[PDB]
């Protein structure tokens, strides 16, 4: 489950970009589903892939 | 007379999208938790093999 | 169940069995 | 939806249509009281909007 | 571990029961000739002989013996510490191993009784 | 139609609960005395006449209750079940009135046990039917009284699952487990006292030689159950839970509460189907009963459309029986969820009195248009729910992987909404 900056650092860039893409898809979810109530095992993960985007947009900068 | 069949065909890919569909965790819970407490309710068969078939024949040879 | 009889009175209906099973069996054989 | 309070309606239209593969008739957004631009969208006739919303988890 | 110790009481009542007479094997119980009327009763645990089983004599041996056992050892692990409900789960665990002890013990003296004939 | 009967119907009741209201733990020792008598209801019965076949609805019969000219546990508890559904239909169908005062529900409960006690009369003259015919009757109505008592103890009482469901979950238990050791089996062509157990597929390998013959009686073993058999069993199982948590989420803002959420949910197998399972088998049932009384005025050219056609060979000789049998069985049980749910809770005007009385409001929109928030739910997960328990008891006899079948994947069913109610209180 966990993104670490350890692994990214070597990754192409095209990787990098489907990863961080792929993070954003499920952060929108979670976020719908934090309207229709979810469940708090989902919204758990919306702070966890938010920093995980970070993560990655960071290694990338 | 043919589109109720429609409705309800659809009706259903609806609803099968909206469940939760259970994740490796909860699945673990009431799987192992609950075939425990089925063999809470198991053995109880084991003890009437052990008890109700050799006091039946307590009960035919007397 | 206020009470425990009616336990107790299902236990009195198996010993009515129990024991009438074998009773007219003791004339058999 | 809501939307981005930066957002044109030419912008949401252009993400509406890339995210859920769609396509909008129009766009007709307002500023809730509270912040969060609130957007209307119209679906062209060819899409269902309760099949979408299916979709995308809401209903 | 104390798997090794579940291993070792599966094994008791094993070997106290019938490994014995797998070889040697004498089918259930049946033995009476008619005794005056009714043909084929079967009898007992067997009483005359003294080290012969059968495989239904050597089984119930077995249970009697192992649960007399594993309730010293309910004895041992709950009712000894003072952690769980002190009123309610404690007097059950209590009650119903003294009550395997004690009936185990008389049931076991009766089925040594019966088949020995001896003097009490 | 109700007014006269009831009122002089009253003969030997049932006692109401103490005033020893909350416990915790005295409750389950009131199931487990239950579950003593079930250990020792299933027991055998006092008379000679050895009839050849046990029981003419064995199988089907068998799954619902399995003591085929057996025991007291009286061929089912198709008395209390039947006499209970037909019962909670006639009060939620119109052709008779509802009863809503105290003496109408106590008299309701009064009719139940009217109904219940004719049904176990009608059962008792129908297996009967020498001269031996005294005291069966006798016993046959102690012994259905005291499952009536037992279970009325355990709705008003203890009850949780209910006096009924957790008596077929271990009854089903116990089916298995006959299944799981064997010690006896009548010896055929070779082979004594294995039939279908683990212990009896270990012994197999102690006694014979060439022990690939020994793996081919023990995974394609026909006529005694099987290893194979078992692995689908398990499998089953596992699937069912896999299905049991399908749940739909709905959050609610609690009213005059900032931000509890206490997300209610609907589950796909909707009561878990209690009714409708029961519903598909007990019709199958009665008629398989009133047999009995067609063989005067027939197990062959009724049996067309009465039963499934219990053959592994899914090609076997009549398309007709199985298709017409998974038809029927798919639509009885979508059927009589739509219209089961009208009557034992849950439909849409009942979720919405339950929740404004216990002050919930779904959060997008009007207190009493959260029907219309729900409606586009329940109905469906009735329909499917129940339609995709039916087709999946299909896969519970299309591969033989159960040890009862589709009556233990839903006694089982009973079992794991029986872990939520216990949990429930914690």
């Amino acid at each position: 489950a966990k993104i670490k900056a350890r692994d990214l650092r070597g990754k192409k860039k095209e990787e990098l970009l489907k990863q961080l893409d792929d993070l954003k898809v499920e952060l929108s979810q979670l976020r719908v589903a934090k309207v229709t109530g979810g469940a708090a095992s989902k919204l758990s993960k919306i702070r966890v892939v938010r920093k995980s985007i970070a993560r990655v947009l960071t290694v990338i900068n | 007379f043919v589109e109720p069949s429609r409705q309800f065909v659809k009706d259903s890919i609806r609803l099968v999208k909206r469940c939760t569909k259970p994740d490796r965790k909860e699945f673990q819970k009431i799987a192992m938790a609950t075939a425990i407490g089925f063999a809470i309710m198991g053995f109880i068969g084991f003890f009437v093999k052990l008890i109700h078939i050799p006091i039946n024949n307590i009960i035919v040879g007397g | 169940v206020g009470p425990v009889p009616v336990l107790v009175m299902s236990l009195l209906f198996i010993a009515s069995v129990f024991m009438l099973h074998i009773w007219g069996k003791y004339t058999r054989s | 939806f809501i939307v981005d309070v930066k957002a044109n309606k030419h912008q949401i239209k252009q993400a509406v249509k890339k995210l859920y593969d769609i396509d909008v008739a129009k766009v007709n957004t307002l500023i809730r009281p509270d912040g969060e631009k609130k957007a209307y969208v119209r679906l062209a006739p060819d899409y269902d909007a309760l099949d979408v919303a299916n979709k995308i988890g809401i209903i | 571990a104390m798997t090794v110790y579940a291993l070792v009481v599966v094994s008791y009542f094993l070997i106290t029961g019938g490994i014995i007479y797998d070889v040697i094997v004498e089918p259930p119980s049946v033995g009476s000739m008619t005794d005056e009327h009714g043909h084929q009763r079967p009898v007992a645990f067997l009483a005359y002989r003294v080290n012969g089983q059968y495989i239904m004599e050597g089984l119930a041996s077995s249970f009697l013996f192992t649960m007399g056992g594993l309730g010293f050892i309910i004895l041992d692990r709950s009712n000894a510490p003072n952690i769980p409900k002190l009123n309610r789960f404690l007097l059950l665990f209590i009650g119903f191993v003294c009550v395997l002890l004690s009936f185990f013990m008389a049931r076991v003296f009766m089925r040594m009784k019966l088949p020995g004939y001896l003097m009490g | 139609f109700l007014e006269v009967i009831k009122p002089f119907c009253v003969i030997l009741p049932e006692i109401q609960k103490p005033e020893r209201k909350i416990q915790f733990k005295e409750k389950v020792l009131w199931t487990a005395i239950t579950l003593f008598i079930f250990l020792v209801c299933c027991q055998i019965p006092l008379f000679g006449i050895m009839s050849s076949d046990s029981a003419d609805p064995f199988y089907w019969m068998r799954v619902i209750l399995a003591s085929n000219r057996g025991t007291l546990m009286e061929l089912g508890i198709s008395p209390i079940v039947t006499s209970g559904l037909i019962m909670q239909l006639l009060a939620g169908a119109k052709i008779i009135e509802v009863g809503d005062t105290p003496k109408d529900r106590a008299l309701f409960n009064g009719a139940q046990k009217l109904f219940g006690m004719i049904i176990t009369i009608g059962q008792s003259i129908v297996y009967v039917m020498s001269g031996i015919c005294l005291l069966i009757t006798i016993q046959l109505f102690v012994a259905g009284l005291i499952v009536l008592l037992l279970d009325e103890l355990l709705q008003k009482g203890y009850g949780l699952g209910s006096g009924i469901s957790l008596f077929i979950a271990t009854n089903i238990c116990e089916t298995i487990v006959w299944k799981a050791f064997s010690p006896t089996t009548v010896n055929t062509g070779r082979g004594m006292e294995f039939e279908g157990a683990i212990i009896a597929l270990f012994h197999l390998l102690a006694t014979r030689t060439d022990k690939v013959r020994a793996l081919r009686e023990a995974f394609y073993r026909q006529n005694l159950p099987n290893l194979m058999n078992l692995i689908a069993t398990i499998f089953v199982f596992a699937v069912v839970i896999y299905f049991q948590g399908f749940r739909v989420d709905l959050p609610i803002k609690s009213a005059r509460y900032r931000g509890q959420y206490n997300t209610y949910p609907i589950k796909l197998f909707y009561t878990s189907n209690i009714p409708i399972i029961l519903q598909s088998a007990l019709v199958s049932n009665l008629y398989v009963i009133s047999q009995m009384l067609s063989a005067r005025f027939p197990v062959g050219g009724l049996c067309h459309y009465l039963s499934p056609p219990e053959s592994f060979g899914s090609v076997l000789e009549d398309p007709v029986h199985a298709v017409v049998y998974i038809v029927f069985m798919l639509g009885s049980c979508a059927f009589f969820s739509k219209t089961w749910i009208e009557v034992s809770g849950s439909s849409a005007k009942d979720v919405a009195k339950q929740l404004k009385e216990q002050q919930m409001v779904m959060r997008g929109h009007r207190e009493t248009s959260m029907v219309h928030e729900l409606n586009r739910y329940i109905p469906t997960a009735a329909a499917f729910g129940g339609l995709c328990i039916g087709a999946l008891s299909v896969l519970a006899d299309f591969l033989g992987a159960i040890g009862s079948g589709t009556g233990i994947l839903l006694a089982v069913t009973i079992i794991y909404q029986y872990f939520e109610i216990f949990v429930k209180e914690q």
